[PDB]
């Protein structure tokens, strides 16, 4: 719903992000990327961790990876970021 | 002589952070995903969860499964495994070698979030 997410961030998914954002594991940098994007589409501002993470830039990144299931759902991250 | 008065010195900025979550993907039917809250248990749920702080691996993917499947019901569910200390448990599994044990406490907390 809303305010899960507000647990998620507190009990750490930046320490296992952070790092696997990198990962050379589709399995997980796949799952990954709905678990930033996920929690990045919350709110009060919620998306700041994406930021802290600094997994923006690997997104954008990601979006031009060879993988296509990465690329796609790598700005699809992005859209959890943006305002329009 | 004319007093020409026109300085633009304005500050243009301004944050790009607004209240957009923009689509949430969630498409899994797992037969059951709600129904074991309508069972509820006396401490079923609770205990699926303090099994993933065992040392065997397949009693965590085995428990970290039925999670899953709770997880991916509905926010009413996933809030009562979060209550029994959902988040420590993916998140120090984490850390284990086996690779598969990441991606799965990833997609299971990745169900929790999707609430």
């Amino acid at each position: 719903g809303n305010e899960q997410i507000q647990a998620v961030i507190d009990a750490g998914a930046l320490p296992a992000l952070v790092q696997l954002l990198s990962s050379p594991n589709e399995q997980i940098l796949q799952e990954a990327l709905w678990a930033l994007s996920n929690i990045a589409s919350g709110g009060n501002e919620q998306k700041q961790a994406v930021k802290e993470a600094g997994a923006l830039e690997k997104l954008e990144q990601l979006q031009s990876h060879e993988n296509e299931k990465i690329q796609k759902e790598a700005q699809e991250a992005l859209e959890k970021l943006q305002s329009h | 002589g004319e007093l020409p008065q026109m300085t633009q010195q304005l500050n243009s900025d301004d944050m790009q952070e607004q209240l957009s979550a923009t689509r949430k993907f969630s498409q899994i039917l797992s037969d059951g995903n709600e129904q074991i809250q309508a069972v509820i248990d006396a401490g079923a749920l609770p205990a699926l969860v303090q099994l993933l702080s065992s040392p065997n691996e397949q009693i965590l993917q085995e428990a970290l499964w039925a999670l899953s499947n709770i997880a991916s019901g509905g926010n009413e569910q996933i809030q009562a495994v979060i209550d029994a200390g959902a988040l420590p448990a993916l998140v120090q599994l984490l850390s284990s070698p086996n690779e598969q044990i990441l991606q799965e406490a990833l997609w299971a907390l990745s169900n929790i979030a999707s609430g």
